[PDB]
């Protein structure tokens, strides 16, 4: 019924400085002052956490830094400095009567540039004896997080044959980490011999590679 | 109290004005209350829900005005103070919100009667006016729903009860209100009870005598179309009031 | 405070009972709440069942009015979201919730699909020989899996600091696939054994993965 948009969507902040996410509705308030809107953090993970409650009352354990405010149809939730653990979607709600809802979300994205720390993984026998092979290659603890893989195998840069994924920001360093993994029939992969993986990233001088040959 | 009109306390000679300490010496008025017997005030529970203790609780009779001292009025401590056991308010209503207080002078003196000082009568199992019925409603809660200040006077004003079935309904709290509560709006919902005014008496008229059928609760607005007031229906309480009212 | 039992993949237009067990409060007290959220976008509330000293009425959310029920049990302390016609539309993680809004549980995710099950394959990702004494890398990778999720715990939980797994991805075919991945010490390898914990309850897979040099 009642519906909150929630501004901004994805907001940046560096850790130490406020940020401030704002609330607004079309409804609202019951006869002992409380308006019934509710902030909720979910970390990266899962599960939210009721942040303030009733509008502007903290939670119990929620930190100092996180405040109540607002009035009318205009609520906003701000962090005096922020926290590499305040990282995630906060979610606004509405609960004053009938149908209850929540706003779209807001994604607070933190750092320093940092870069990747490489690696890369053969397939395993027990993979071959199935009869396909997955080589990965993992990029770990970097910020930012645009970031390339480039796969060579032999004397081939390789195309469409593999598949990333990112990790949501860490809470404790706000870094990100990647995973690429190139699949290939088991024929593939020993027709040939050496397996490289490229990647080029802000932090890094020049690209770096992970290689291996079939027999370490 | 949204409308209506400033009174003295002679006109609501029942009320009780009810004020917690912050500690400091610092006193903040937090509910109204009715005098329903010399040793015995009736208010809501959520009123108090946060802060239980007693040792805390400060309720004044004759008491007109807010942070000046009336002629007449009497002050009190709290011997004892008891909320409903099965008192919840998960959503926006509440249910069984009602609390009774144990007065006790500085003096050790209940409370003696006067203009100012009066008790109240409860109603009976079956005497609840007919929905139409116009009772009154007093306190000092504010003004305007969105307003920073209590209005220093104590203030009144008519609505006309609601039928249960009319307030049950969608466009007003549908699901969200029991028949142990009592609706109450005017009905062009230019009046009605605020922030503040909780735990003050709904007053009728019956059979001369003056009497207090409901107890003010919970409602969305501060007076709202088809969002109307609500009230602890008494009547539905005289047992539990009568086993702990005794003592 | 809010185990959720019950759940997993449906084909569409069938049904299914998510539970939710309670304790450390008085269970009878409190509302019950559920919300959704479906992966990638927000949160939809969906219903709540009163204290019971309130009626223990019952709301819910436009979407599922018609096909959702959701009941309580003050005996065993159990709240439970009945979904009877199942659209495709109701996949998503569903979460007790007690009260408003107190305390969340870990949720379920509900998948509903035509597709069969499909367990799990679990493989090492073994260290390479490098270096004391930075931090060597290790993993397990899990393989054409459907539906999701996978747990993956290394150690038993004993070991968290520096785990990643990483989103599950959807292979060409049309089953999931995703791997986890430690960072330990150099020093540590030969001397420490790391076990991958893989948990796929859709097919009642429990694999454990030695994952050694």
């Amino acid at each position: 019924e009642i519906v909150l948009t929630q501004s901004p969507l994805s907001l940046p902040v560096t850790p130490g400085e406020p940020a401030s996410i704002s609330c607004r509705s079309s409804q609202l308030m019951n006869r002992n002052g409380n308006n019934f809107l509710d902030w909720y953090l979910q970390k990266p993970g899962q599960s939210p956490q009721l942040l303030i409650y009733l509008g502007s009352n903290r939670a119990p354990g929620v930190p100092d830094r996180f405040s109540g405010s607002g009035s009318g149809t205009d609520f906003t939730l701000k962090i005096s400095r922020v926290e590499a653990e305040d990282v995630g979607v906060y979610y606004c709600m509405a609960r004053v009567e009938a149908p209850y809802s929540f706003g779209q979300g807001t994604k607070l994205e933190i750092r320093t540039v940092v870069a990747p720390s490489v690696f890369i993984f053969p397939p395993s026998d027990e993979q071959l004896k199935s009869g396909t092979a997955s080589v990965v290659c993992l990029l770990n603890n970097f910020y930012p997080r645009e970031a390339k893989v480039q796969w060579k195998v032999d004397n081939a840069l390789q195309s469409g044959n593999s598949q990333e994924s990112v990790t949501e920001q860490d809470s404790k360093d706000s870094t990100y980490s990647l995973s690429s993994t190139l699949t290939l029939s088991k024929a593939d992969y020993e027709k040939h011999k050496v397996y490289a993986c490229e990647v080029t990233h802000q932090g890094l001088s020049s690209p770096v590679t992970k290689s291996f040959n079939r027999g370490e | 109290i949204i409308g209506g009109e400033f009174t003295t306390i002679e006109n609501q000679p029942w009320f009780a004005a009810i004020y917690r300490r912050h500690r400091g010496g610092s006193v903040t008025y937090v509910c109204g209350g009715s005098l329903i017997s010399p040793c015995w005030v009736i208010s809501a529970t959520h009123c108090f829900i946060d802060y239980p203790k007693k040792e805390d609780y400060i309720v004044y009779l004759g008491r007109s005005r807010l942070n000046s001292n009336t002629q007449g009025e009497m002050k009190f401590e709290v011997e004892n103070l008891i909320l409903h056991k099965d008192y919840s308010a998960d959503t926006l209503a509440h249910h069984n919100d009602i609390a009774l207080l144990k007065i006790r002078s500085k003096e050790g003196r209940c409370a003696q009667p006067s203009r100012t000082i009066q008790t109240i009568a409860l109603p009976s199992m079956y005497n609840d006016p007919q929905f139409g019925t116009s009772c009154e409603i007093t306190g000092f809660g504010k003004e305007q729903s969105t307003d920073y200040l209590y209005p220093e006077q104590l203030k009144m004003t008519v609505v006309k009860l609601i039928s249960h079935r009319e307030c049950q309904q969608p466009h007003y709290y549908g699901s969200e209100v029991t028949t142990k509560m009592l609706c109450a709006a005017d009905p062009q919902w230019k009046t009605d009870s605020c922030q503040g005014d909780s735990g003050g008496p709904l007053v009728c008229s019956l059979q001369g005598r003056m009497t207090l059928t409901g107890i003010v609760s919970w409602g969305r607005g501060c007076a709202l179309k088809d969002k109307p007031g609500v009230y602890t229906r008494v009547s539905h309480f005289l047992p539990w009031i009568r086993s702990h009212t005794k003592e | 405070q809010l185990t959720q039992s019950g759940g997993g993949l449906v084909k569409p237009g069938r049904s299914l009972r998510l539970s939710c067990t309670a304790s450390g409060f008085t269970f009878g007290d409190y509302a019950m709440s559920w919300v959704r959220q479906a992966p990638g976008k927000g949160l939809e509330w969906v219903g709540f069942v009163r204290s019971e000293s309130a009626g223990a009425t019952t709301e819910y959310a436009a979407s599922v009015k018609g096909r959702f029920t959701i009941s309580r049990d003050d005996s065993k302390s159990i709240a439970y979201l009945q979904m009877n016609a199942l659209k495709t539309e109701d996949t998503a993680v569903y979460y007790c919730i007690r009260g408003a809004n107190w305390n969340w549980g870990q949720g379920t995710l509900v998948t509903v699909s035509s597709a069969s099950t499909k367990g799990p394959s679990v493989f090492p990702l073994a260290p390479s020989s490098k270096t004391s004494g930075g931090t060597a890398a290790l993993g397990c990778l899990v393989k054409d899996y459907f539906p999701e999720p996978v747990t993956v715990s290394w150690n038993s939980g004993a070991l968290t600091s520096g785990v990643h797994t990483f989103p599950a991805v959807l292979q060409s075919s049309g089953l999931y696939s995703l791997s986890s991945v430690v960072t330990v010490p150099s020093s540590s390898l030969g001397t420490q054994t790391y076990i991958c914990n893989v948990n796929h309850k859709p097919s009642n897979t429990k694999v454990d993965k030695k994952v050694e040099p």
